[PDB]
Formats: C-alpha cells, structure tokens, sequence
C-alpha cells in the first residue's frame, strides 16, 4: 500500500499476544502506532471458537467498544455504577450479560469485569479509548491472574477460605486465558 | 441544604463503609450544591481512618488515586498480575495509585491510628469513583458473584459448590479488617 | 430507541444513504439514553457496505476517522492540495483518515463485498461527524452550489451556466455509484 | 525594548503566506510560536484590496473567528449545519452571508467553505482555536485547488460533466488565492 | 435573543466601562444562543479602546488573555512578583498575557488613540472571566478592602483609619484614567 | 524500606518556600515530581504558630483544596465567580471568611485573594489542581509583594494618596509571608 506513505500508512493485525488453542487476542497500541498514538486508541482481534470462554478480566483505564464481526457471542459485565448514592446504599452490583450477534456492539468500561462465551465460532473487532498503558488484568486462568498474586494472610482474610483452600481454587485451572466453556 | 451559599467552605463527608475499628468517608460532588467550582467536577476526596492492627481488604479502583498519610504510618501493598510491591506510607508520606490496580492498605501493629486522605482523578465518569472488592461482606458481596455458575464453573475448574464456598461470605466484619497477628 | 438508561447493548443504528449498491450508517450516540457514557460522547461510530465495483464519492469529513476494512479489499484515495495518494486495504488494514481530506472508496473488479468499519472522531462539533460532498444528489445538492452567482463566476473565471456544468446534474445514482466498466 | 530581555515578547505580522495584488494573508501557527502553541492558536492579518475576492474553500481543523479591522466585508459560508437534521434531504445545505464592517465578527467552523469578497480597502484579523496542523484547501484557483487532483474517470463519475470538460473549467482561473471579483 | 436560528455572525457586546477615555466592552457566550459554536465555550473576545494620554488601571485576570493591537501603540507594564516588565507595543503587535498577571496599559500621548483586541482563554469558570481591579471605583471598591481591620492591620503593619486612607478613595475617571496626563 | 522501590514509589517533603518564626510552607510541583505532572497537581504543607496569619494574595492558576488536618484556621476567602452579571459593577465583591477545625475543606479558586490567620496552633494540607507554572504573588508582606513593584506616579493615581505614601504604607512590615495575626 504505497509507494507514497509517510503519513498514515496501512496497518494490519501482525503477532497476537494471547495466543492458544481456544482463541486469540490481537492488540495494537499506542505505544507502538504512531497513528494511533496522535488518537488514543487501541485495537483488537478476538478469535474463538464455539465452546471457548474469554476468561473473567478488566481493562484498566481502557473504554472498549466490542464489535461483533462474525459470530454469536454470550457477554456478561459486571456492574457498580452510580454517585447519588453517597452514603454507601444505591449503589447495587450489577450483571449485564447478552448475546452479539452479528452487528451487535456492547461497551465495555474501564474498571469492570467481563467475560465472553463464543455460542459459535467467533469474530470481534474492539476499539478501546483512552488506552495509553492499558492493562489488562485476570481473576481466572493460571497466567495474568490477579486474585492469585495476592498472598495468603491476606487471602484467607479477604476470602471465606483458607489461604491453601483457596490456593487450591487458584491452581484448579491448568489454563490461561482461553477455555472451554463446557455446558453443564 | 442543595446549593451552594456561593461556599468553597465544606464539612459533609458521606458514610462509606465504617466499623469497630474503621471508617471510610467520601466528600460529596465539589459541584452539586454551587455552580462556581465547575473545573473541579472530575475529582474527589475520600478521608478513610482506621484503628491499629487492621487491614483493608483488596479491592480496585476505577479512579487514578493519589494517596496521602495524615496521621500514623501505614503500609501500602499493590498487586498486579507479576508480583506484588510494597510500600510504607510514614507522615505526609504520598503515593499515587494507578486506576484499576487492586490494593490493599495496612497500619502496622503499634497504639497510634491511622488516617489518609485519598484524591481521586476521575476517567470513566465525573464524579464517580468505584472500588471493587473481592470479598461478600455484610453489605456488599463479591463481584465475582454476578457471573453465572456457568462462566464460575468454566472459568475455575472447581464445581459451584467448591467456588461458592471461596467466594462469597458472612465477612461479619466486612470491609476494614484487624491484623490477626 | 427513544429510552433506555442503563445500557451498554448497542444494537441499533441510523441509515443516512440507502441504494442497491450499498449502505451508509451512522449508531446512535454512546450517550443517548444514558448518562453512563459520558466518556464515549465524543465518539460515534458508522458502517459502509457496498456491493461490488462501486465508487464513493469524493467528500471530505469535518471530523478524524479512524477506517478499518472488515470484509472484502479497497482502493483509499486521500486528495491532497498537493495531488492524491491512493491505498490498498485488506482484511484488518486501517488508517487514519484527518479531517478535511477529501476521500474516496472504491470495490475493484470483482463479486467481492465491501465492509468498512468507519471510528469517527468529532472535535468540532461533538457527537457530531458531518459530510462534506463535491457532487450533486438528489439527496443535497453539492456545496459548491450554495454561494452566489458572481463569487462562483469570479473564483472560476467561467460565466455561469459554464460553471453549472460541474456544479448541477440528476447525478443517477446518489452518492455510492457503479464504477464504470 | 529593552537591554536585557527575553521572554516570550511580542510578535507581529512576518512573511505572508499569500500575496498576489488582490491581497494578503499572514499566518503564525503553533508550530512556529511559543506563546501561540500554548493556546493551540493562530493568527491572520488579511490585507485585501476594493474588488477582491479571497476564493472560497476550508481550513482542515482551526475554527476561526475573523474580525473585522478596517473596511467593510461580504462574506458567504456554507454549511450541512445540524447533524440534529438526522435526516440527508432532511439535512439541508444553508448559505449564510454577510456584509461585515468594523467591529464585526464572523465564525468560521472547521471543515465548512467559506469564501470572502473585498468590498472596500480590507483589513481583517483571526484568531483560530483547535489552531494546529490545520491545513486550508482550496476549491478555487491553481495552486492547492483540491479538486484539480480528483483524477479524469472519477471527476467524471463526480461532475454532471465530464473529466476533461471539467479539467477544462478546472485551470481556467487565470489566478491563485485572492482574485478579481468584478461583475458580470 | 439569547434564542439565536443558526448564527456564526455577532456584532453584539456588553459595556462594562465607558468614560471619555475610553470603555470596554467584553462580546457574548458564542454559545449563548446557538449550539454550534459549542467549543468555543471558554474564549471571550473583548473590545478595548483608549483616547491618548491614558492609563488602564493596574488589575490582574482571571484568564489567560491574547492581546493584540489593532489600531495604535501602547505601553504594556507587566507587573511580576518582584519587578515590571514594561514593553513598547506598536501596532500588529500581540503578546500573551499570562493570568493572575496585574497589567498595565498606558495610551501614549498624541493624536491617534488605541483599540486592542483582547481574546480570553478561560480556565476556572470556563467562559467566565473576571477582573481584579486594586483602585476604588463607584462600581467596585478595592479587592484589597474586601478583607478586615485585623486583617488589613499586621497585613500592613499599619493602622486602619489611614491604610483605608491609603486603599479607599474615589476615581471617577475610575478603571479608565487619564495619568498627570 | 523498600530499596529496589522505584516509579511511582513515594514521595515526602524537602526545603520549604517560606520559613520564619510563625510558620512553614512546603511545596511538591508537577515541575519538580514525576507523578505529579500528568495529574497535573501541586502537593502541599502548612505548619503555623498560633496567632500568625498568611498574608494576602493569590495564586495565578492552582486551584488549592485546603485542607484542615490539626488545629484551628482562621480563613478570608475574597471572591466575584458567575460572568452573567456583568457590565461591571454587577458581579460584586463578597468576603468568604470562616473557621476551619479539624477536617474541614475550604476551597481556594484560581484568582480569589486569600489570607490565614492561626487560630491555633496549625497544620494544613493543600491540594492543588492546575499547578504547572502557577505562582503566588503577595498583596501584602514585604516579599514577592506585587504592588510593590508598582511604580510612584503609577501608584498615586492607583491609590487614594500619595506616591511616597503608597510606598510606605508597603515598607511598614519589615516581614514576609507570615505575619503577626495580633488584633485591633
């Protein structure tokens, strides 16, 4: 594309960072596209296939907007959302869960959780705001899990469990990112 | 009241999630009595004091924190995927907390509290400022309490029942715990 | 719509151009139901499908774009004030389109459809992405069309009903055309 | 002014950007001013004479409020106005224009054309905001006319005319940027 | 007005000083009336004029002000926190005076007076500005006496029936004076 | 205590702005800290001798978040906000005095003058948004004292009285920040 670039140039979606056989996440940042720097924006290219869970995960300052491409997908959020509450009350947990089907976009904010079940073999294509040092971070899976770097004083305190019991829950996945969602 | 005297002066801090050995305070809206301190809407402070010998239970922020040691000394650890890192916050000692790490918030052992006033740089909405909690307490239950027992069930490789035991709870006390030892 | 506080399912957009030849459209502000959105308020989002062997007239965008192909293959052509700069996109390429280039999109040669994923980025008019095309339609007439006789005449150096003759037609197809032969 | 002294002092009016006999255009962009940068601003001095007509045409993004210093103006500026026309053929093409003279303001929105006639020895100044890597195009004249570059077969497919034909009418505009207006 | 069909075309502004010497005149919310004009929410445009021989009474600003001359020359004294920095300022001429910056403009003798453009970038009160003028005037008294005796006492080392005597007066060739020429 | 510590890894308090016998000023800037640039805040701590009091002045563009850790603050906030009430003398002037105790905020906006007397023995914190090249000026004291700097026949048709007059009534506080807060 362009014997004549030197300004925009055209990006593509070359090595993924979540890699496996359940699927695949392909991200761009901003740290790494001029383009996308200047914007403040990052992409993706979640790949899946039917039977495979995108385990539980927040961005950390990233707003992704979630477009379904190909494919029928199962969502869930997780919510805390409103201030008029103040004194603790309103403010009420919430799941937000759905199904994508092709042209469905959902929006997923920056502190919540998500996770998303691929009914099908599945395409998305999402468009994170704000994304300057993004991170992302895990609550299930071996890899990238967060609730599994916190140590056990702490984790028997903050868990109804037992800082091994609760270790035991922690090692139960053999996994990462990607799973099988397996009915039940 | 409602709206502002004109007043920049301001007392009411609204009840969090206090306790026998807690407190956690959150100064209302600069900007919902008075029209004036309009380029202060993005931010908020929270005042939160604690006991000795007590902890505060991970949880995440939505928020960019700033951090700041009033009274006492404390002990700040921070955890990300890789490991932790942990810090001691002494007198005015101050800390900025990056939106979204989960944290947990301690005051070593002695007879002297502890007090830190908190400051929140708001992104994913003005004003509002979330901190999520691993733990069901009194109050609030845990989040990863709104998935369903499928994603629970896929997701751990441990059965609901094995889940829902870790997961939940009484958490009597709730969200701003006593060093046990 | 009309009202739904609450959600983040988006699921239904805005047809602006509509032939038998291809689709333009523009989704509903992030924020249009809800105040939960506040953040994503500048931002809207479009769609382009066109069917094969089609050109999208040159017009320039008030606002920056970010353009990403979604299915099919495309020829970009970015008009300078210096001369063009044509691309080629495949599935997943995507640039960034400035406001104020004057663009066109076109489907080569063959029975392949087009899928265009269309980011825009308002900063003039937020929540607001404007079109800007140079040909007539019986959908608007060209820009070129609004000022008056003698600025038209003068900046030309052609008498009117020569310069009538790049300015109005009934051009057939509106603004996606079947490109040629 | 002054021995010792340097600041940020104050600038002026350094090497036009169009000059030809029917006017002038001063330019001093971010890029070049410090103070300037720091507002994200620039700033343009119009010198144009009694018969001028600074050709219509766009700035890419700086929103530019022109005042008028010395002399009267007309001017035309177009625009697809209010998006809150959700509709096409129910967004409409308004032409507003005015006969500007001193002390008078004329807003001049990011990518609507506007084009300026010099009714008397003009003296215009601007100020625009979202002032950077702002680019104008022209739509009239040889140089920057952006749509001399619409290639033969598309300007074709454009123009109720035809490539050439419309070529043709294309470089027929002996001048530049500010030309002679004299009716017909 | 204020309900104002489509209008990127002002002429209007408000006098907030006239004497002859010279007035003010600070323009409208670009936004007052019209919805387009949104981003430029923050900016003022304000019309300032001079019979020679003049002084515009030392004051600081709220905001950021883009000063430029449109018609004169003028000494522009910018009083710092520990020296002035006066400067000749002839005609084309701009600066960028920061804000919370006490300025003073002199009209130099002669023939020709002096007409300054004076654009606003607004921080506080977006699209708010304000003046802190430090003489007294049938409008506004000195900022410097909005405070109290005790406060005004140590503050000066003085005693108030004089410092009062040396704060409080009467201008009424008030913001806009004529020097002892 | 942390000695492979480092990034957003503390941050204290060293040399103080102002220092005498009733009081201390310290001051953090996103200038001068790494984390305090892109939060763009400036950090600080005010520590008073029971009956001085802050001389009056202002700061060019934080806007400061005073806070009251321990003892009594007594505060004359000078202030005029809304532009909706203008064609001069509307917007009008309001003193915004009060009595800080332990835990109370007050807020200091951008240009408003301020003073503070120590109504027992004091300590208090300061926030401060928009900090980057923002600077006090003192309207009173006998340091940084702007109508200091403000010259003789300048000042006498400022000022209700003299030019030497004016220029005493300025050198009769041998002292600079913080004064003596005894009454009359």
């Amino acid at each position: 594309t362009l014997s004549s670039q030197d300004k925009p140039f055209n990006l593509r979606s070359r090595d993924p960072i979540y890699s496996n056989n359940y699927g695949k996440l392909y991200e761009i940042t901003p740290e790494k596209n001029s383009q996308l720097r200047d914007l403040d924006i990052l992409l993706n290219c979640l790949q899946m296939n039917e039977g495979a869970l995108f385990v539980p995960h927040y961005n950390s300052r990233a707003t992704v907007i979630l477009v379904a491409n190909e494919g029928r997908a199962e969502v869930e959020l997780v919510g805390l959302e409103q201030q008029q509450q103040q004194g603790l009350e309103s403010m009420q947990l919430r799941r937000y869960a759905a199904t994508l089907s092709e042209g469905d976009i959902i929006v997923i904010p920056s502190s919540f959780p998500v996770a998303l079940k691929a009914a099908s073999d599945l395409n998305m294509v999402g468009i994170g705001v704000n994304a300057e040092n993004n991170e992302r971070n895990f609550l299930a899976g071996h890899k990238e899990n967060v609730i599994r770097q916190i140590p056990r004083q702490v984790s028997d305190l903050t868990f109804p469990g037992s800082g091994e019991e609760v270790e035991e829950l922690l090692e139960n996945q053999k996994e990462s990112y990607f799973v099988d969602g397996q009915p039940r | 009241a409602q709206n502002n005297p004109y007043l920049f002066r301001s007392n009411k801090f609204l009840t969090l999630f206090k306790n026998q050995h807690g407190s956690l305070r959150l100064l209302q809206r600069f900007n919902e009595d008075t029209e004036k301190l309009e380029n202060l809407r993005d931010y908020r402070v929270l005042e939160y004091c604690s006991k000795p010998n007590t902890l505060l239970l991970p949880h995440h922020s939505d928020s960019d924190l700033l951090v700041l040691v009033l009274e006492g000394q404390a002990i700040l650890v921070l955890v990300n995927p890789d490991g932790r890192d942990t810090y001691k916050l002494d007198q005015g000692d101050a800390i900025k907390i990056q939106a979204g790490t989960p944290f947990y918030l301690i005051n070593p052992d002695n007879n002297q509290n502890l007090r830190i006033l908190k400051f929140a740089i708001t992104f994913r909405r003005p004003g509002t400022v979330e901190d999520f909690f691993l733990s069901s307490t009194k109050r609030l239950p845990s989040y990863l309490s709104a998935f369903s027992k499928n994603f629970l069930e896929a997701s751990y490789d441990s059965p609901y029942d094995e889940i829902e035991q870790t997961l939940l709870q009484e958490e009597q006390e709730g969200v701003i715990v006593k060093m046990p030892k």
